[PDB]
């Protein structure tokens, strides 16, 4: 559930929902990132469950020396009134037959306060593409048919591509909760919109660099292409440690 | 985190230029006893800390015996030790029986590194996981080497390797501007201090978990322990 | 996890497919095999008895040797392999020494020849166990079990298959020495061991009998329903 | 999907798919045709190299095996290339330990059970080529064909490559069992023009024949003889 | 070893449902990283071969780069793509030529040798442990019966003979120049050929050649042994070509 | 600053970043599931005392299946997959029998026990999951032998391996000492098994040999074991 | 991971991606019990529901455990109250909970078995409940390798071992070593504990011990040190020699090792 | 699934999944049929390579000879089943030529399922996608009918099925079969008679079924294929049979 | 021997390949006859299994005997083998386990 940080909870009178999804190359989390570093968000609250492995950290987002030595849980929540904007952020694994109650609560919780649409950013496997897909673009779009239709306009004109059905069935490999969001959300009458792009794990750095712009594209949250993004200050050492001595 | 991929395998190199498992490996080292090594004009003294462990259970051996003239102390897997032990062995006695002469230490140390070098290349294996330190003697004097996972070698003055030696190393770094013009006695006295700084302030060095080793002018590789070092801690200070 | 490949340990010590092989053992047809004074009986479980089937070919009893005799449960295709490699390796012990061969013996050879196919990620164990049973040379009954792992035991009763719990409490009971005392007191206590776990009366049992100096015998269908009338009659009195 | 990259894997309803891929693969060669008259077989194809730069006495895909055997392909030449090779050496082995020319089935056995043994074991890949056969044994022809799976079947008449269910088509209702060995020449030619996709020359197609006297592959000037009569 | 790799295109045992070989296509890909073009041309009684020279550092030692080599004494080469590679596919060659020798007591003609290397080649492609080289192979060389010859082969193992071929980057411009050209006109002297040829660089590369940016390499009926111009010649050629 | 998941046990040639070998660690975990075993030298013999833990009543107990005659003055013992040693055991008797035969003369427990070691350092692709405890006397004297699925021997003089060994070897430390006797030595093993079994002690719930200077190995049979019973 | 020569293989991932009775089966065998072992009964509410609570102290690891005992349970006389039954592959390790007699509402826990990850949150409901108490603070006490830590030098040349700390909010006293570095976290179950705290507002501090060595060593114990000194621990340690001979008696006991290090 | 990738892995429950989908793989072939009669033994079978361009060749295409006492035919992948009939002729004259006597049906069975069952034990394989049924005579039991599975696994019948419908074949055949006065022309009719009611056709032509017999005749075993007039002969037969029974109602 | 031809015989295509490796190593280098090695390991690793008769054409290229015939293939057919052992038997004794 939503707890406030403060004593009484902020009237989220349908703003947007911004989440991403765990799954491979952690292409949403870091998009993720990226969006609240940039737009310089502030947390709300919390959102308590038992669905995924508990962790703690100093700040993810550090500038000054006065706001560096805030505790992180696991699952946090920032918002922006003025563009009417909430973000989550997910930086944990979910455990063993853990991930349905955990969107069914999101669900709930998406319903009761009362939003007016949620986008999911997620990514899949890029070795089970076929020919066609191998030779297309590499990003792909979804939508609830509750969807309003000035969306589905706007997504015409910038000339995207929708993501392929099979025998018919919404099928994500390696998307995680992406498609038991998306049927929820069809089965309950919420407004949502996927985003995903076909990636590998390794340094995937590059892949939310263009899933941020990707979706810039439609959002425009910022001056249209023609840097941007600021890095948070937590990305330092995505290897590990130094290099032994007597070796080289 | 982006890790995870590159650092499974010995053939396989990361975005960085490195490879892992050599250093996974090299940390192996450090899971076993200190050990202290040192030579002076004419001799050449390996010195053991046993594991604080009941005798009844267990009687490890620290130091070993390869040649007349060739000693060495180990320091990690304890399978990995015993073939290079034979290695070493087989290629001694082969030496002697061809050529009957001492085996000269570099070349047999050359040797080491050689066969050592191929696992950490080929694909199916893994490096060994095991640090050596060698006392040696032929003709050019009193000879002390260390020996790495990586497939390197080195050659010193006075070496210590295992689980907390830094200290060991300072102090033989600090007092290694005297070793050369020192008897026996003085140098195994040195190789005693240097070895018990690797322990907490209240224990000291007993005739229960310490082991000696030396080779010198006309004296061949001999083990001391048990009650074989009392003559050598009879003459200890406090601390 | 820990269950992907043959030669991988469990945190707590497991080998998990060596396991998972006798969870088909566990799904075969029920053998009992028991050890009397001087006479050794064998019996097997018929199931899903075709009418447009031969039964000959179907057979779950076979005989190693003049002296030993083996009963199965598991895959079918498993045990023709472990029956003709036993069979070859008694002629080859008798050519090595001239005496004949012991129980124990072969079971060890079996049982060194299951464990071989544990110990390589390129082939699968043998999916099956066995009962071996038989007469040594000075005349001492023995009776043996074979597991997919390679261990073997000694028994005095067993059985294997499904039902195996049951019919191991209903011996455990009724195994005295009043019970071995005759042939056909030996003969009825197998044949009763059977019937707690097989329906559609007396017709789906399959009995062997060895007896000293004398080679392995199939009882007929005819003795079967004798022996089966006698016990009614018996518990019915 | 989980099953579309293992060879030696089947799928849960009992297929392999690897074999159907190689057969794509098959599918989208050039396109040849073979026809069996009364007294001959002939054999046609589409050339790859329709360019001026050219050396016409280079590559040929119309290749013998014996005197009275001759082959065409359909898919990946390097694969072709090898297999023609063993279909030579295991034809000059028959002849040397019988004495006696082979018999076109027996030669199409071999390299059929040449060709099986690469679709069953891992590591390796299966020929992603399917041969069309012709022979002269006792006073009568033979014309057989060949799948990437080590299958062989004996026609009348076919046609594979690119486009050849209309190609199919085409010969099953312009086909003659009493047919000579020239309209049979012509029919070919004409089910090859169905789908040429541009003007047909004599420096772009290969005709070879086969008949009582053996095995031969028609000379440019009779092809374009050929074209000018029809 | 290692075991394939899951995917249509990342591995070289595996067909894609359109029956395609990517990693064989990806070899194709590495010739033009070196990023040079290569063109040879079949005269009436000559074969040239032509490639550029590019040495950007003035701390190397231009007599240590070439790319024309010698197989044979009758036969000349020239290699496209990766340096390592294109250097052992070289020594390949002469190993065969060499046993080709030994075993049949004359020389190897270019087509056979052609066919050797493409079937050398086409192994690397249906085994799930090697990998193709990313290099082609042109030869020119002269026979006594038939004349002078041209001859390439592909990393997919297929090799055919041509009157005028090239390969690298501007592969597509230079064929469709020399199409245009020898569809004019196929009979040329010694002089004309060398010029047709470097025309046809020149033309496609819009840059005007000096003598130490091109390599050059002939062989003549006259003369069968393969042969490497100097700086000297290559200059009273482009001035006379100019 | 994500929680990711990352695997370095499931492989016999991996290392961890801390550098340990985890399927070795798990192998070595393997034989906390065999019954109990103890071996105790003296100035005199060697006293190898194991149960044999028979779950049913039905099970034959008179077959011996713990304790395996090497040679003349070499016993053994066994905790874990008893499957598993019975390569270790026939090399170790092929080796002593060809030396014998060669050399004329008995070799010592070392020569065979680095025969059995450098047979178990070849990992078939997995380690063993059998501990082996051998006894015997030379010309030396007394001396026993622990190895582990790591492949390695060491020399001990009281040793107890089992489920329940961490009990045991507290009592063996805080009894025994150096100038003791074989038949005291005996009587010590069979309290400690007592207390470390789980049901009562009878003739047949456990076995026991014994090898001194004087014979050869040997087996104590039924009638010997009651009165050591009896004894206590 | 191919078992044959050219076996397709999958590459791990990093970010994870009838029968109901042995499902069933498999839940019960890993369900987390708190009992009271002199009535050999378990506990019909929370553990801080039914006694009222001021302090906490926790201590996960051996090292931490034989350092509350050598330095703070030396003095004083402590009531157990309960226990703790858990199964998993880890383990078979004990979880104990005492007080002070003296002083009631002081409690104590010696948790030295591992919690896996399906067993923490059951481990917080079973502790602590749905009735949280802002009047209370909590000590968590743990250790890790030194190889866990990042840092742009080389993980050999860290002087170890060492302190590091992380506070919740209301948390207004200082710690006694410096806090942890950005780029690192912690997990399992003083993650846990400190993500309860954080979220339901209580005052809370967790210490960090990395150390080279992992087993029970007199170095590593002696580490904690330090917050002998703090407001947590002031007024319940007496007797600092007593607790040095005891922690010598009890490093002079160890379990046997095995052979594969030397 | 992760417990169906390669042939040497085991499920929890214990069962070979790869075994299972090669066993499933039978269900798409033809329609493969074989009665035991008193005096003689039957093989029906099922055309599938129907097209007006195919050219007729050989004898059969899927019955093969393979010593002059049995002969077989073959449900699954041809090519696969040409090395398993190689291999059952090599097999056959092996014994011929060591002992100088026939080989019985089966030896020679049990011969060729060790083979088979060898290939799903040792990984890299791919188990053979074929079911067989074979029909023999010898001096030690007479007539005989067999069977085999991908597995190994083989049994001795007196009315079998493999292929398309076998389920519904095997049920019409048990419940109208007669154990022990069976003769050569009942047989026939049976066959004819399950072989129109398992294809899926409206009326069966005589051009998509073959028929073989074998019997004993002075000494000698006699293999003979049936002509297309006697195949016509008994489906007219069976139609006048067929409308008569209808009409008596 | 019997014969002197038969170790000859039996023992040919190891001395050929002895000798043109030593050839190639004093001509080239070291690493010509390192590659071929690996090349001939890695296409000889795939065939069928012992017990049943393989073609070996990879091999047969990679040699050069893709276009040449020897007494060794018009001779004592191993096809056509008058005698075979078990199969199980046969498989382990190529691994070694025998």
């Amino acid at each position: 559930m939503f707890v406030p940080c403060g004593e009484s909870a902020p009237d989220l009178a349908g703003f947007t929902l911004l989440m991403p999804a765990v799954s491979v190359g952690n292409v949403g989390q870091l998009a993720m990132d990226l969006i609240i570093s940039t737009l310089n968000m502030s947390k709300i609250g919390y959102f308590y469950t038992d669905c995924l492995v508990p962790m703690v950290g100093n700040n993810p987002y550090a500038t000054t020396e006065g706001n560096s030595t805030e505790l992180s849980i696991n699952a946090e929540v920032y918002s922006l009134p003025s563009r009417k904007l909430v973000a989550l952020q997910l930086r944990s694994i979910f455990i063993k037959y853990k991930s349905k109650p955990f969107c069914e609560k999101l669900l709930s919780w998406v319903k009761s306060s009362g939003c007016a649409r949620v986008i999911v950013l997620s990514s899949s496997h890029s070795y089970q593409r076929n020919d066609l897909q191998l030779r297309s673009t590499p990003f792909r779009y979804l939508l609830t048919p509750s969807m309003q239709k000035s969306v589905q306009n706007k997504i015409k004109s910038l000339n995207w591509e929708e993501m392929e059905k099979s025998r018919f069935c919404i099928r994500i490999p390696g998307g995680g909760i992406t498609k038991t969001l998306y049927d929820e959300s069809c089965s309950k009458e919420i407004q949502m919109a996927v985003l995903l792009k076909f990636v590998s794990e390794g340094d995937n750095i590059p892949d939310a660099l263009g899933l941020v712009e990707y979706l810039n594209e439609w959002l425009q949250i910022l001056k249209p292409l023609s840097s941007r993004w600021k890095i948070p200050s937590s990305w330092r050492l995505l290897f590990g440690s130094g290099l032994p001595p007597a070796l080289f | 985190m982006f890790r995870n991929q590159y650092d499974n395998d010995v053939t396989v190199w990361s975005p960085q230029g490195r490879i892992h498992q050599i250093e996974y490996a090299m940390e192996a080292v450090k899971q076993g006893s200190a050990t202290v090594g040192l030579k002076s004009k004419t001799h050449a003294v390996l010195v053991a800390l046993k594991r604080a462990q009941s005798e009844l259970a267990a009687h490890q051996k620290k130091i070993l015996h390869v040649d007349n003239h060739i000693g060495i102390s180990i320091a990690g897997l304890t399978a990995d030790a015993r073939l290079l032990c034979n290695f070493m062995r087989q290629e001694c006695l082969d030496s002697r029986f061809v050529f009957d002469r001492p085996l000269p230490v570099s070349r047999l140390v050359s040797l080491i590194g050689s066969k050592t070098q191929i696992p950490t290349q080929r694909y199916g294996r893994r490096p060994y996981g095991v640090g050596l330190l060698i006392a040696g003697y032929d003709d050019m004097g009193p000879h002390i080497f260390q020996t790495c996972p990586s497939a390197n070698y080195f050659d010193c003055r006075a070496m210590s390797i295992g689980a907390r030696s830094q200290s060991a190393r300072t102090y033989l770094e600090r007092h290694m501007s005297e070793f050369m013009e020192c008897n026996l006695n003085e140098l195994v006295k040195h190789g005693l201090r240097a070895l018990r700084e690797t322990l907490p302030a209240e224990q000291d060095l007993t005739t229960k978990n310490v082991s000696i080793g030396i080779v010198g002018k006309d004296l061949e590789f001999t083990i001391y322990d048990d009650d074989d070092v009392s003559p050598f801690l009879e003459g200890l200070e406090e601390r | 996890s820990y269950d992907r490949a043959i030669t991988v340990f469990s945190p707590d010590g497991h080998l998990f497919q060596v396991e998972y092989a006798q969870e088909a053992v566990k799904k075969g047809s029920t053998a009992v095999g028991v050890r009397g004074r001087d006479i050794v009986v064998l019996g097997v479980e018929k199931k899903s008895v075709a009418k447009l089937q031969d039964e000959r070919t179907v057979r779950k009893i076979c005989a190693l040797d003049d002296n030993v005799c083996m009963a199965f449960a598991g895959l079918t295709a498993d045990a023709r392999i472990v029956i003709n490699r036993a069979r070859v390796e008694c002629q080859s012990h008798r050519l090595t020494v001239e005496d004949p061969v012991t129980v124990e013996y072969i079971t060890r050879y079996i049982a060194s020849l299951k464990q071989r196919y544990t110990q390589s990620n390129g082939r699968r164990p043998f999916g099956i166990s066995a009962l071996i049973v038989g007469f040594d040379f000075d005349g001492t009954p023995r009776l043996y079990q074979t597991d997919p792992s390679g261990t073997y035991h000694a028994w005095k009763a067993n059985a294997i298959g499904r039902g195996a719990k049951s019919v191991r409490e209903f011996l455990e009971k009724n195994y005295t020495d009043e019970a071995i005392e005759t042939d056909d007191l030996t003969i009825k206590l197998v044949i009763k061991a059977l019937l707690e776990v097989v329906q559609s009366g007396g017709k789906n049992i399959e009995l062997a009998v060895m007896r000293r100096d004398q080679s392995l015998k199939i009882l007929n269908p005819e003795e079967i329903e004798k022996y089966v009338a006698e016990i009614e009659k018996e518990k019915e009195e | 999907r989980g099953y579309s990259f293992s060879l030696t894997t089947f799928s849960p309803s009992g297929k392999l798919v690897q074999i159907e891929y190689a057969l794509a693969a098959v599918a989208g060669g050039a396109p040849s045709v073979g026809i069996k008259a009364a007294n001959g077989v002939v054999l046609a194809t589409e050339k790859k190299q329709k360019s001026i730069l050219y050396d016409e006495r280079s590559v040929h895909k119309v290749e013998p095996i014996t005197k009275h055997i001759g082959l065409v392909y359909s898919g990946m030449g390097p694969d072709y290339r090898v297999l023609v090779h063993r279909a030579r050496k295991l034809a000059q082995q028959y002849y040397l330990v019988y004495q006696e020319p082979i018999p076109t089935a027996q030669l199409v056995q071999r390299v059929a059970s040449v060709m099986q043994e690469y679709t069953q074991s891992g590591g390796v890949r299966p020929f992603g080529v399917s041969l069309l056969i012709c022979g002269w044994n006792e006073g009568r022809p033979y014309l057989f064909q060949s799948d990437p799976s080590g299958a062989y079947f004996a026609w009348k008449a076919t046609a594979m490559g690119k486009n050849y269910v209309n190609g199919k088509t085409f010969l099953e209702k312009r086909y003659n069992e009493d047919l000579e060995l020239e309209d049979a020449i012509h029919t070919a030619i004409l089910t090859l023009k169905e789908s040429f996709e541009g003007q047909m020359t004599e420096d772009n197609i290969e005709v070879g024949i086969c008949n009582e006297a053996g095995f031969r592959r028609l000379t440019p000037t009779e092809v374009k003889d050929y074209l000018a009569a029809i | 070893s290692r075991g394939s790799s899951a995917g249509f295109d990342r591995h070289i045992t595996i067909f894609s449902p359109e029956g395609r070989l990517y990693q064989v296509e990806y070899a194709f890909k590495a010739i033009n990283q070196g990023g040079l073009t290569s063109v040879a041309v079949r005269g009436k009684d000559c074969a040239v071969i032509v490639t550029q020279k590019k040495v950007p550092d003035k701390l190397l030692d231009s007599s240590t780069v070439t790319h024309l080599f010698k197989i044979t004494e009758n036969i000349g080469c020239v290699m496209t793509g990766m340096t390592a590679d294109s250097r052992s596919q070289v020594q390949r060659a002469r190993y065969e030529a060499a046993n080709w020798k030994y075993k049949y007591g004359y020389e190897i003609p270019v087509d056979m040798l052609c066919k050797r290397i493409a079937d050398i080649s086409q192994v690397y492609t249906q085994n799930a442990e090697m990998r193709p080289l990313g290099c082609c192979m042109i030869l020119i060389g002269i026979d006594e019966e038939q004349g002078p010859q041209v001859y390439k082969c592909d990393p997919a193992g297929y090799y055919c003979g041509f009157k005028a071929t090239a390969a690298g980057v501007k592969q597509t411009e230079s064929t469709s120049f020399l199409e245009k050209k020898v569809k004019k006109k196929f009979d040329w002297t010694f002089e004309q050929t060398v010029e047709t040829a470097i025309t046809c660089l020149s033309t496609v590369l819009s840059i005007d050649f000096k003598p130490s940016e091109i390599e050059v390499g002939v062989v003549t009926v006259e003369n069968p042994k393969f042969r490497i111009l100097t700086e000297a010649e290559i200059d009273a050629h482009l001035v006379a070509l100019a | 600053m994500f929680l990711t998941r990352s695997e370095y046990d499931r492989g016999v040639n991996t290392f961890s970043p801390e550098g340990r070998l985890f399927q070795v660690e798990y192998a070595i975990e393997a034989i906390k599931l065999g019954s109990t075993a103890i071996g105790i030298q003296t100035s005199e013999g060697v006293c190898l005392a194991v149960e044999k833990r028979i779950t049913s009543p039905l099970m034959e107990p008179s077959s011996i299946e713990k304790i395996v005659e090497i040679d003349a003055h070499i016993g053994c013992a066994m905790s874990g997959l008893i499957a598993d040693a019975k390569t270790l055991i026939d090399k170790a008797r092929v080796e002593t029998q060809n030396h014998w035969f060669t050399y004329n003369e008995t070799m010592t427990v070392e020569s065979v026990t680095q025969a059995v070691s450098n047979l178990a350092l070849q990992f078939m692709s997995r380690p063993f999951g059998v501990a082996l405890l051998f006894g015997g006397v030379d010309e030396k004297g007394p001396q026993l032998f622990h190895m582990d699925p790591s492949g390695t021997f060491v020399q001990c003089d009281a040793r107890a391996i089992g489920s329940a060994s961490e009990g045991a070897q507290s009592s063996l430390q805080e009894v025994y000492h150096k100038s003791m006797t074989l038949k005291e030595a005996i009587k010590s093993s069979l309290i400690i098994l007592k207390q470390v079994m789980e049901e009562k002690l009878n003739a047949t719930n456990i076995e026991l040999a014994t090898v001194q200077p004087g014979q050869n190995f040997h087996m104590f049979t039924k009638e010997e074991l009651e009165e050591v019973i009896k004894d206590i | 991971a191919a078992t044959f020569f050219g076996e397709v293989v999958k590459a791990p991932c990093r970010a994870g991606t009838e029968d109901r009775e042995v499902r069933l089966q498999l839940a019960r065998k890993r369900e987390v019990r708190l009992l009271r072992r002199q009535t050999k009964t378990s506990l019909e509410v929370s553990l801080l529901e039914k006694y009222p609570c001021s302090k906490f102290i926790i201590a996960i690891g051996n090292n931490a455990v034989a350092f509350l005992s050598s330095f703070v349970m030396n003095s004083g006389v402590w009531e157990e109250v309960g226990c703790a039954k858990l199964w998993n592959e880890w383990c078979r390790a004990f979880c104990v909970f005492y007080h002070l007699k003296s002083n009631p509402s002081v409690f104590l826990c010696q948790c030295s078995c591992y919690v896996a990850e399906d067993q923490q949150y059951q481990w917080l409901e079973k502790v602590f409940g749905s009735c949280p108490r802002k009047n209370m603070q909590i000590t968590i006490l743990t250790c890790r390798h030194v190889t866990d830590y990042k840092t742009s030098e080389s993980t050999g040349s860290l002087p170890s071992p060492f302190l590091r700390a992380l506070k919740t909010q209301n948390f207004k006293d200082s710690a006694c070593c410096p806090l942890l570095e950005q780029p690192n976290i912690v997990h399992d179950l003083p993650a846990a504990v400190l993500s309860y705290c954080q979220v339901w507002k209580i005052p809370a501090i967790l210490y960090l011990c990395y150390t080279d060595v992992m087993k029970l060593d007199l170095i590593t114990v002696e580490a904690f040190k330090p917050i002998l000194s703090t407001r947590s621990l002031k007024g319940l340690v007496k007797n600092i020699p007593q607790s040095t001979e005891i922690l010598k008696k009890l490093m002079t006991t160890n379990e046997i090792q095995s052979n594969i290090y030397t | 699934r992760r417990y169906d990738s390669r042939t040497t892995i085991f499920s929890p429950e214990g069962r070979l999944y790869q075994v299972e989908y090669a066993m499933e793989a039978i269900g798409h072939a033809g329609t493969c049929l074989g009665i035991l009669a008193n005096d003689g033994v039957l093989l029906a079978a099922e055309r599938r390579n129907i097209h007006k361009l195919l050219d007729e060749v050989f004898f059969s295409e899927k019955i093969y000879k393979l010593n002059e006492d049995m002969a077989c035919s073959v449900a699954g992948i041809t090519s696969d089943a040409n090395v398993l009939t190689n291999e059952l002729r090599l097999i056959a004259q092996r014994y011929l030529l060591q002992y100088q006597e026939p080989i019985p049906c089966e030896q020679l069975v049990t011969a060729l399922c060790d083979i088979k069952q060898a290939y799903t034990q040792f990984g890299g394989k791919r188990p053979f996608g074929v079911s067989l049924l074979y029909i023999g005579w010898d001096k030690h039991y007479g007539f005989q009918l067999y069977q085999s599975d991908p597995s190994g696994n083989y049994g001795g019948w007196k009315a079998t099925c493999i292929g398309n419908n076998s389920a519904a074949a095997v049920s019409m055949l048990k419940q109208d079969y007669k154990e022990g006065e069976m003769t050569l022309k009942s047989a026939l009719a049976l066959a004819i008679k399950v072989l129109n009611k398992t294809m899926d056709v409206s009326k069966l032509s005589a051009e998509k079924v073959e028929i073989a017999t074998l019997t004993r005749e002075n000494g000698k075993t006699v293999i003979r294929v049936l002509k297309q007039k006697e195949v016509e002969q008994l489906i007219k037969k069976h139609e006048e049979e067929e409308a008569k029974a209808e009409r008596e109602k | 021997p019997s014969h002197p031809l038969e170790l000859s015989e039996k023992n040919f295509q190891l001395n050929q390949d002895k000798m043109n490796f030593s050839t190639l190593r004093n001509i080239q280098g070291l690493f010509a006859p390192l590659k071929l090695q690996m090349e001939f390991k890695a296409v000889q690793q795939v065939q069928r299994l012992p017990f049943l008769s393989s073609s070996n054409l990879s091999l047969d290229v990679l040699r050069g005997n893709d276009e040449t015939i020897g007494f060794e293939d018009i001779l004592n057919d191993p096809s056509q083998s008058e005698v075979m052992g078990e199969p199980h038997l046969m498989v382990e004794y190529k691994l070694g386990l025998l």
